[PDB]
RNA sequence: GUGAACAGCCUCUAGUUGAUAGAAUAAUGUAGAUAAGGGAAGUCGGCAAAAUAGAUCCGUAACUUCGGGAUAAGGAUUGGC
RNA sequence: GCAGUCAAGCGUUCAUAGCGACAUUGCUUUUUGAUUCUUCGAUGUCGGCUCUUCCUAUCAUACCGAAGCAGAAUUCGGUAA
RNA sequence: GAAUGUUACCGCAAUAGUAAUUGAACUUAGUACGAGAGGAACAGUUCAUUCGGAUAAUUGGUUUUUGCGGCUGUCUGAUCAGGCAUUGCCGCGAAGCUACCAUCCGCUGGAUUAUGGCUGAACGCCUCUAAGUCAGAAUCCAUGCUAGAACGCGGUGAUUUC
RNA sequence: UGUACAACGGGGUAUUGUAAGCAGUAGAGUAGCCUUGUUGUUACGAUCUGCUGAGAUUAAGCCUUUGUUGUCUGAUUUGU
């Protein structure tokens, strides 16, 4: 089956594909949220310790935490809830739903990387991808810099740099609050 | 089994000799089906024919549509309650007895199939397939 | 000895359980090994 | 090879093993051996039979060191900053003052 | 030993098991090992 | 005592404990039981067997000599405290 | 009841692929008669059930020769119980 | 099961018995043949019928395991624990037995028949036949399988002293 | 007279479905005594819960055993 697995120290994420039933078979009767030690599944992750946080299985159904279960099941969903996005205020639907035990079925596992392990993960640890957006929210800016009410935002927020062709420009967020 | 079944069947304990009646699950009318005869069945002294899952018989319909009954025509076995073993190992049985009334191309004669349907059938007649909501 | 079950996957390209499991009755027969204590030389004759 | 377990009890069934039933619901029901298939076809219940897993669990009978604690979490603390602002201009601005 | 080399495909055919059945016979066995049967159980009012 | 009861089943008083005995538990029997799935296909014929059953309440057709048919049929209920 | 010989005919033409009149030679002993030998100081009917074995005048299955056998289907025949 | 010195072990094999059966699907192939309509077969594969010989891992049936639990009626002052009701009744129930209701297994050489042929005369030609000979069937004989002659047999062990 | 055999006992394996006993602020509730309740008190109450997947049975044709106890020359017959 296919590994997703994201190192969320660096909001990295690469896929690994593992054949053998015997490396896979560590998976099994683990749910979600049960923690995974690597050697097991490969000698690259020795040391590595995996979270295990959904996935989904052949005909692609999703995991969903907390059925307990290891099949699927059809269940009613709501507003607010795993696996489902209303169309409409009030909208409930009846859907497939993959449990959260760990079986053969699965096309795919997601991991979550809690320990990192003795050796590195190429597209992994190597590399690092910043996260997207900065403070918007005055105080947010405060405690991202850590300020008091005495320091002033509008110098801290974050500015943005982009080319327009041969103008630089830069644009700042709108500070609220 | 025989004509328009594609594929060969494993055996599988038989569990309605004729006389048996079982329950008609397509909508074509039919309530029951009066088993008279196994198709491919071979001879033994006093030996009743018997369907299973999958099998072709000869039937009448004890109970439905008029137009349905005092007639002999072709079914289909499609769930048992007889146990019986598949070769990955499980012994099996559904609820009740029941088939779906069908010509000898084994196309159904009705369009839907209530109930869910034996794989050993399903396998054995397309058309069978189609018309079937769970199988096994 | 005994019987026991069996499960293994089916080599049998064209059956319908071709590369599935099926289960399978069994027997052990005990089987330590065993002691030579003699040879025995036969000839052929017109009576056998 | 998949081990099952006992609609009725929760016991594993092992290959070939107890009997599978299928309901005019097309509800599967899977039985280890005629006793719990007899109980079942008895319109038993099993929270109410006392050596049953259901029954177990709802009486909280012996799960013991599962109510007992764990050595689960995480101990991260990284800077990434934000995209297309230069996250170099963010750790010298970052040097606080409380 | 065979008396002739049968040529069956069914004789021919290399098994190769993937698991073998090991509980008890002597009634309805749930268990293939002590360990197993521990790990279900529990701890009872003999053991530990 | 149970219970409608001089029923069946258990008991007090009284009276018996008589019926060749021992050892095994092959076939075939006699007498007593049970059987998956089907359900009279068996048979001259449902022969044998199985099913039903008490009581309280509900609810009961053709037909009739108006008296019946009728416990018609068909249902529910029932312990202990 | 079963099988032949002759070959006028049948079969578009063509006696004999498959058939066959008038005649005529047989065989069989699950038909029915004819007889009256044995049994009337007893050899207990018909059918069915169960079960074995045998015959072949072969319905199916193996291998063949024919055809008015293109193919598919069929018919005739041989070795075959 | 007496007797062929005793007793034991391992074997031979005369004679007798004998067994496997049938169908479909895939594929060949929408091919050969046919104007068309239609429409095969051999090799290969997967299953099935009828029959046979076992076997009980599994599933099911049986229950005096009178094994555990439940129930009525009475009897032992109550309790505990029990007795009786031709096995009181009920649910579960190991073991054993057991079912195409369960699973597994059922061998390959030769010689022939019909028939088609080879060479080949009788009969200068011709002919499968007369001599000689090839191929050949659910047949036959062996292989294999069951018994083992209690008056068929072999090899081998040990063979008694008060 | 020894990796002996047996009877027990132990351990495993099975079957049932939670033993007796004791306890309880579980329990429709009921009695009795007053000091008539700011849980008054003493007991009773089908059933429930805890100790308790407990207790019981388990080779009579299950498996195993470092333990305990015992047993280990009676009879008849056979020769080329
Ligand atoms: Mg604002
Ligand atoms: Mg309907
Ligand atoms: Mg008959
Ligand atoms: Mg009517
Ligand atoms: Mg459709
Ligand atoms: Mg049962
Ligand atoms: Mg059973
Ligand atoms: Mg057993
Ligand atoms: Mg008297
Ligand atoms: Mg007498
Ligand atoms: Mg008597
Ligand atoms: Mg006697
Ligand atoms: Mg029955
Ligand atoms: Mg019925
Ligand atoms: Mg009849
Ligand atoms: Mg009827
Ligand atoms: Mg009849
Ligand atoms: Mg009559
Ligand atoms: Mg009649
Ligand atoms: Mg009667
Ligand atoms: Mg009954
Ligand atoms: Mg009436
Ligand atoms: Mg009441
Ligand atoms: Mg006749
Ligand atoms: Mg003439
Ligand atoms: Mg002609
Ligand atoms: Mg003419
Ligand atoms: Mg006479
Ligand atoms: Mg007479
Ligand atoms: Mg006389
Ligand atoms: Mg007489
Ligand atoms: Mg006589
Ligand atoms: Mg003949
Ligand atoms: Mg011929
Ligand atoms: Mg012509
Ligand atoms: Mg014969
Ligand atoms: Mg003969
Ligand atoms: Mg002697
Ligand atoms: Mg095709
Ligand atoms: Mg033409
Ligand atoms: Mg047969
Ligand atoms: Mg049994
Ligand atoms: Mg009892
Ligand atoms: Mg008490
Ligand atoms: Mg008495
Ligand atoms: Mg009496
Ligand atoms: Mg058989
Ligand atoms: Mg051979
Ligand atoms: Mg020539
Ligand atoms: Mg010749
Ligand atoms: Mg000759
Ligand atoms: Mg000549
Ligand atoms: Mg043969
Ligand atoms: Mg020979
Ligand atoms: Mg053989
Ligand atoms: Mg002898
Ligand atoms: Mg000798
Ligand atoms: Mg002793
Ligand atoms: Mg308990
Ligand atoms: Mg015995
Ligand atoms: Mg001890």
């Amino acid at each position: 089956m296919k590994l997703n697995i994201s190192y969320p120290v660096n909001g990295s994420q690469k896929t690994f594909e593992i054949d053998d039933e015997h490396r896979i078979r560590v998976f099994f009767d683990k749910r979600i949220g049960q923690e995974v030690d690597g050697e097991a599944v490969g000698d690259e992750f020795k040391g590595y310790v995996f979270k295990i946080s959904g996935g989904n299985d052949k005909q692609g159904f999703p995991m969903k935490q907390g059925v307990l279960l290891p099949t699927r099941i059809k269940l009613l969903l709501t507003k607010n809830v795993s696996c489902y996005r209303p169309r409409r205020d009030g909208e409930r639907k009846r859907k497939s739903v993959r449990g959260a035990i760990v079986g053969p079925d699965l096309a795919v596992l997601a991991l979550v990387i809690v320990k990192k392990g003795e050796q590195e993960l190429e597209g992994l640890t190597d590399t690092t991808v910043p996260k997207r957006l900065g403070p918007k929210r005055a105080n947010n800016i405060r405690k991202f810099f850590g300020l008091s009410k005495e320091d002033d935002v509008r110098d801290f927020v974050i500015r943005r740099e982009v080319t327009k062709g041969e103008k630089t420009y830069t644009k700042a967020p709108k500070i609220q609050r | 089994s025989g004509n328009g079944a594609q594929g060969t069947k494993f055996r599988i304990s038989l569990g309605l000799p004729v006389g048996a009646i079982m329950n008609c699950a397509d909508n074509s009318g039919a309530r029951n089906l009066y088993i008279i005869a196994v198709k491919g069945s071979g001879s033994r002294l006093n030996r009743l024919p018997a369907a299973s899952l999958g099998d072709m018989v000869m039937a009448t319909v004890k109970k439905g549509k008029p137009e349905l009954r005092k007639k002999v025509m072709p079914a289909i076995v499609v769930r048992q309650a007889k146990s019986w073993r598949r070769r990955d190992g499980v012994f099996l049985y559904f609820e009740d007895n029941a088939g779906v009334i069908a010509n000898p191309k084994g196309e159904m004669k009705g369009s839907a199939i209530t109930g869910p349907v034996g794989k050993e059938c399903a396998d054995l007649w397309p058309r069978v397939a189609s018309n079937s909501g769970v199988v096994v | 000895a005994g019987m026991t079950t069996i499960v293994r996957d089916l080599d049998r390209p064209g059956s319908k359980f071709h590369k599935r499991e099926v289960v399978e009755a069994v027997t052990v027969v005990d089987t330590p090994p065993v002691v030579v204590v003699g040879v025995v030389g036969y000839v052929e004759t017109p009576r056998g | 090879m998949k081990v099952e377990i006992d609609s009725f009890s929760g016991a594993k069934i092992y290959p070939g093993r107890g009997t599978l039933f299928v309901r005019g619901d097309s509800k599967i029901f899977r039985f280890q051996n005629s006793k719990s298939a007899s109980l079942f076809k008895q319109r038993k219940n099993p929270r109410r039979i006392a050596w049953t897993v259901l029954f177990r669990k709802h009486h909280k009978k012996g799960i013991t060191e599962e109510v007992a604690k764990k050595r689960s979490r995480k101990t991260v603390k990284a800077q990434r900053p934000i995209t297309g602002a230069s996250l170099d201009l963010i750790k010298e601005r970052r040097s606080l003052k409380p | 030993k065979s008396l002739y080399t049968n040529t069956s495909r069914k004789a021919l055919e290399e098994v190769s098991l993937k698991w073998i059945d090991t509980a008890s016979k002597f009634g309805k066995g749930r268990f293939q090992t002590p360990a197993e049967k521990h790990a279900f159980m529990g701890t009872l009012k003999k053991d530990l």
